[PDB]
């Protein structure tokens, strides 16, 4: 009917623990630090991005720009038609990673504190390297329900699956912006692997590490996939009773379809 | 050539046989070719011919009444249905509209077309209730369809048939469209508790034309504007991204041609 | 900064494989890229592709895209590149190269490799058969008496050739060679004063790392 | 998918003279391009890194300078060693090399000749029979060689090559070898080989006698 043509539309970058993507400082010289902050509700440009055409990322003119293609360096701001015409380009991926096409480091959070300066790592699809962009800050607070139409509910340091109570305590979740699944009563607990590995009971632990075993994406087919390991969320055996949600590879039983209910 | 037929029964009605049925029907509204953010999107509706622009569902309660409905496949939607002699057709908006639904239902004794489209809002005053007050579920689809079937012996109250067809599209083509409207039919398929649908299905169902836009034409998957939905209690909250809404959206509806 | 080297010269049968090395030492191993250059005759420079050891990343050059394959072995910091499908236009010298640092003003080229040669041919191995050449008598005289050797008969391309040892530097024209009807022969020619003529000892060493074989030769006065 | 067309093809200056080498690149590489010499027997050489900054250890007389796509570079104080082809690279947005230009330098001299090797007492136990002849340290590099066995002109089964130009004095050297058996060899007592040149009112011949 035509071609799609696209927007380049003014945006925020939130990423690690719900931490913006932010200049430093506000001052835009050549070579300063894109940092993490705790995201503004304002109007500053050194927070508000503009998704340009030609795959590049600009806040205020100026260019989200890796300072090399080797993993280690960091993510600074720089004059776009100056710098190296490739350490300006970017894509941000439908699973949540924002990625360099040189080599593909992707830019990454290596700590989930304020303050701390933005990089580029080698690509292990990790909380620590999952964005999101968007004007909306707070994360996404659902319910998610699986098997049986029973609900994911998380009591101290254990996942399992209880009948949905409309105020229980607690099955009430944030989708963080960094692909983490966090109980709402403690936002600094994921829902957390130890692998890497096939069946691997599915924790709560601290979102400290930001590991690639505590980010996640929700699926077109109803799964939940790990973005690591190729793995779903599975109810061991499809028996709640046991109080087992594990990892395994995606079959599309009732034990592995999810659906988020807010 | 035959069109293809997607069968269901509300008697034996288990949340496997909804599911089951709303992804046989999925099976036939897209090739499953053309995909965008991960979320399948419907045919061109140009260059579609005659032999690839409809499929049929068939329905039965039970009693023995049996239904055959119709969707345009470039969206998904309820355009008309059988009940043995007779068949019925919404208003068709244009030409191409009008001889392309002549195609439907050839086998009839003869069939009629309404003067009113089949829009919530002209379907809605038709039907002298909002979507939020018509109940969904097993229960009411068995009551659609025999208010449905009887039609064509003319002995059916006609809010009672506005009042059916909102819960036949519904549970069919919102359901085909969205997950999210899926599992909230499953959810009352689960329990046997007919209810009308909660003002978070409602906002996604007035919303499935201009998210399919949005969606599409995102650059990178981040919306030029941001779309208005709504929780389980009516909220404010807006979404500015694709990926938090892929697993809420399972078709939409062509709306351009794809980067080359 | 240190060094960059590869391996010796290669010969392949014409369809098959050959995996070039380049053995990296002195930096950081992981953290910089290493590329790759071919250099046929005629047609210059031109940049294969790039391979990051440490984390197995690449970017091609699409003309070489399925014909290189890089690899690099954290244990032995080395990166390997490999034809595959070998013709003709595929016998060059091929290099490796690194950046300065981690880019992006830097990662120019610097730190190259020596270089290896791939001969792609049907023909096997023949070390050389090396002949002095005196200048024969042929009185003659003066001001300074030249002579050299004649490495006739082998095969693949690369041969080295010396007096003696190196020590020999000023006054040695080794001229390229020519390919024999299916064979390799070339000369070199070194002048040095009459003087020196049986003062000195004029050994000319030629090797030949492709046959493994090495030849010195005395240049005696014929008569 | 940055196109890098080089000029000239190839070139050559009088000694002391300036020269210019220019790049054009299909699009913008923001003044990220390097000069490379190619010395003749010897690896890729780094000049100017940065569009007109000069790599330490490289004389002053080499420059380079561009904005844009346009792109310069200039030997000002040419000299012998100078010899060499000289590649642009760019590193916008990857690395593209141009076609490269070769570089010849002049000088005016005649050629001396071998003086004629006849074959080694080696290779007549086995058959073959290679007499050499080096035409050593001339410029122009444009001359002929003839063949004359006892009178008449050999033409067939003569091999010979040409070294790239000499970085201390800019003159060439060709290796001309006439290769017959062993018996044709010995059925003849006079080899010449006739040297033609520019520089050469007359043709320089070295000979022997078996
Ligand atoms: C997220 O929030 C920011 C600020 O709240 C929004 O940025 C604003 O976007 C609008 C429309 O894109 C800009 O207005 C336009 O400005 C141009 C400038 O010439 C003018 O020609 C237009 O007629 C219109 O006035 C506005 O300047 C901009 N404000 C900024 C960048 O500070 C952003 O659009 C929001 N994104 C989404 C997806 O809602
Ligand atoms: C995270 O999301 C991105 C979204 O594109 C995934 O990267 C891309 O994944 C697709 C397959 O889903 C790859 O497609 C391949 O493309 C090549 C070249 O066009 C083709 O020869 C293959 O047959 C295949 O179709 C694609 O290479 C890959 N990368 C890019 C840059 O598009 C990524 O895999 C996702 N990761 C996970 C763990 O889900
Ligand atoms: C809906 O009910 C129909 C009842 O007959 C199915 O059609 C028939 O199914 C037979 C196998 O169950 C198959 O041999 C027949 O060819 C087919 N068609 C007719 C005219 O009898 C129908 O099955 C679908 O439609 C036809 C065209 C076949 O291709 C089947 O493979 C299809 O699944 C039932 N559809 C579903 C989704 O259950
Ligand atoms: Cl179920
Ligand atoms: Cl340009
Ligand atoms: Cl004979």
């Amino acid at each position: 009917a035509d071609v799609c043509m696209d927007p380049e539309p003014i945006v925020r970058i939130v990423g690690r623990n719900g931490l913006c993507v932010d200049v430093r400082d506000g001052r835009f010289h050549n070579g300063n630090a894109i940092q993490l902050w705790p995201c503004k509700s304002n109007t500053d440009a050194n927070q508000l991005w503009t998704l340009k055409r030609d795959n590049t990322i600009r806040s205020n003119g100026k260019c989200l720009t890796t300072y090399g293609y080797s993993p280690g360096v960091y993510v600074m701001i720089y004059d776009c038609n100056t710098a190296a015409t490739d350490a300006t380009r970017w894509q941000i991926w439908d699973n949540g990673t924002i990625i360099n096409p040189r080599s593909s480091l992707v830019l990454a959070a290596t700590s989930g504190n304020s303050g701390t300066t933005l990089t580029v790592q080698t690509n292990i699809y990790a909380v620590s390297q999952g964005w999101l962009p968007t004007n909306n800050t707070q994360p996404f607070v659902t319910t998610i329900v699986g098997l049986y139409g029973l609900c994911l509910q998380a009591n101290s340091g254990q996942v399992w699956i209880e009948d949905c109570s409309s105020e229980k305590a607690e099955q009430q979740w944030a989708l963080y912006a960094d692909g983490s699944i966090r109980p709402q009563q403690n936002r600094d607990n994921c829902l957390t692997s130890d692998s890497n590995i096939r069946e691997t009971v599915v924790k709560i632990l601290s979102c400290g590490p930001a590991s690639s075993g505590q980010r996640w994406m929700f699926k077109n087919d109803g799964t939940i996939l790990n973005l690591y390991s190729g793995l779903v969320l599975d109810v061991r055996a499809s028996d709640p009773s046991l109080k087992q949600i594990i990892l395994y590879p995606l079959h599309g039983d009732p034990n592995q379809i999810w659906l988020p209910l807010f | 050539k035959q069109y293809p037929i997607i069968n269901f029964t509300t008697a034996g009605a288990t949340v496997q046989s909804y599911t089951n049925f709303i992804r046989a029907v999925r099976g036939r509204l897209t090739t499953g070719a053309d995909v965008r953010h991960e979320i399948p999107v419907l045919p061109n509706r140009v260059g579609l011919p005659i032999n690839q622009r409809f499929i049929l569902v068939e329905l039965s309660n039970h009693a023995e009444l049996s239904v055959t409905l119709a969707l345009d496949v470039t969206n998904a939607y309820v355009v008309g249905y059988r009940a043995g002699n007779s068949a019925y057709f919404f208003h068709p908006d244009n030409q191409e509209d009008a001889e392309a639904i002549t195609h439907l239902f050839t086998d009839v004794q003869n069939r009629y077309t309404f003067a009113f489209g089949g829009n919530y809002d002209r379907l809605e005053q038709l039907a002298g209730n909002l979507r939020e007050n018509i109940e969904l579920g097993n229960g009411p689809l068995e009551e659609a369809i025999s208010a449905l079937y009887y039609y064509s012996t003319g002995g059916t109250q006609l809010p009672t048939l506005a009042r059916s067809f909102i819960i036949c599209i519904q549970m069919i083509s919102e359901a085909a469209r969205f997950q999210y409207i899926e599992g909230e039919m499953r959810t009352r398929i689960r329990y046997n508790r007919r209810s009308a649908p909660d003002p978070s299905v409602i906002t996604l169902e007035n919303s499935w034309g201009r998210l399919s836009t949005a969606i599409q034409e995102s650059n990178q998957g981040a919306f030029a504007s941001p779309i208005q939905l709504q929780r389980r209690n009516g909220s404010k909250f807006s979404v500015y991204d694709v990926s938090i809404l892929i697993p809420i959206i399972a078709l939409m509806v062509y709306r351009c041609a794809p980067p080359p | 900064e240190v060094q960059l080297q590869q391996s010796g010269a290669e010969l392949m049968n014409p369809g098959a494989s050959v995996k070039i090395s380049c053995k990296t030492s002195g930096y950081t191993f992981s953290r910089y890229w290493i590329e790759w250059i071919i250099q046929r005759p005629g047609h210059g420079l031109e940049w294969i592709g790039e391979i990051l050891p440490g984390n197995g990343n690449t970017n091609y050059n699409e003309k070489f895209r399925g014909k290189a394959t890089f690899t690099a072995d954290s244990s032995s910091n080395t990166v390997y590149m490999q034809l595959s499908s070998l013709t003709s236009e595929d016998s060059a010298v091929y290099y490796c190269a690194r950046p300065r640092d981690y880019g992006f003003d830097q990662a120019w080229f610097a730190y190259w490799g020596q270089g290896t040669l791939v001969t792609v041919s049907a023909a096997k191995t023949t070390p050389p058969s090396v002949y002095p050449l005196a200048p024969g008598s042929a009185a003659q005289t003066n001001s300074m008496v030249t002579l050299g050797c004649l490495v006739k008969g082998y095969f693949p391309e690369p041969v080295t050739v010396t007096w003696n040892s190196g020590s020999l530097s000023s006054g040695v024209h080794t001229f390229p060679a020519v390919l024999q009807s299916d064979l390799y022969t070339l000369s070199s020619s070194v002048t040095v004063p009459s003087s020196p003529r049986p003062s000195e000892t004029v050994t000319c060493n030629v090797a030949h790392p492709a046959s493994s074989t090495k030849v010195d030769k005395k240049i005696v006065p014929r008569d | 998918d940055i196109v890098m067309t080089q000029s000239p093809s190839s070139l050559s200056a009088s000694l002391g003279g300036k020269v210019t080498i220019t790049c054009k690149a299909s699009q913008d590489i923001k003044k990220y391009i390097a000069w490379f010499q190619h010395r003749p027997g010897k690896g890729p050489r780094l000049l100017i890194h940065y569009t007109s900054t000069l790599q330490p250890g490289i004389p002053s007389r080499f420059s380079g300078n561009g904005s844009g796509r346009d792109y310069s570079f200039s030997i000002s104080n040419l000299e012998p060693e100078d010899i060499a082809t000289y590649y642009c690279l760019q590193y916008d947005n990857l690395y593209t090399f141009g076609g490269g230009t070769k570089l010849e330098i002049k000088r005016a001299d005649a050629a001396p000749t071998v003086s004629i090797f006849p074959p080694s007492s080696e290779q007549l136990t086995s058959g073959g029979a290679s007499v050499v002849c080096f035409l050593n340290n001339f410029y122009p590099k444009d001359i002929n060689v003839k063949w004359k066995i006892d009178g008449s002109e050999r033409q067939n089964g003569v091999l010979n090559s040409w070294t790239d130009q000499d970085s201390k004095d800019s003159t060439y050297s060709m290796s001309s070898t006439l290769t017959l058996t062993k018996d044709e060899y010995e059925r003849h007592n006079s080899y010449t080989c006739e040297a033609t040149h520019k520089t050469s009112t007359s043709p320089i011949v070295k000979s022997f006698n078996r």
